[PDB]
C-alpha cells in the first residue's frame, strides 16, 4: 500500500500481461540497430 | 548475419586474380 506510483504502474502492466513484451523489446531493438549498421556496410561494399 | 557471412566469402572470392607477370 505504501509503495509508491512506479511499481503500482508495473503491478498493473503485470496484470495487463505485459510484463514480457518490454524486455522483448528493447532486445529486438539493439539487434535491429547493430544490423542497421552491417546491411549499410553491405550497401558500400556493394557499390565496391 | 547469414547474409552478411555470405558477403564476406563473396569479398574474398572477388580479390582474387591471376599474374603470369
Amino acid at each position: 500500500a505504501t509503495a509508491p506510483d512506479s511499481q503500482r504502474l508495473k503491478l498493473l502492466r503485470e496484470v495487463a500481461g505485459t510484463r514480457v513484451y518490454d524486455e522483448r523489446k528493447e532486445e529486438s531493438i539493439s539487434l535491429m540497430k547493430e544490423t542497421e549498421g552491417k546491411r549499410e556496410k553491405i550497401n558500400e561494399l556493394l557499390k565496391y | 548475419k547469414y547474409l552478411l557471412a555470405d558477403c564476406n566469402e563473396a569479398f574474398i572470392k572477388i580479390k582474387m586474380a591471376f599474374r603470369p607477370g
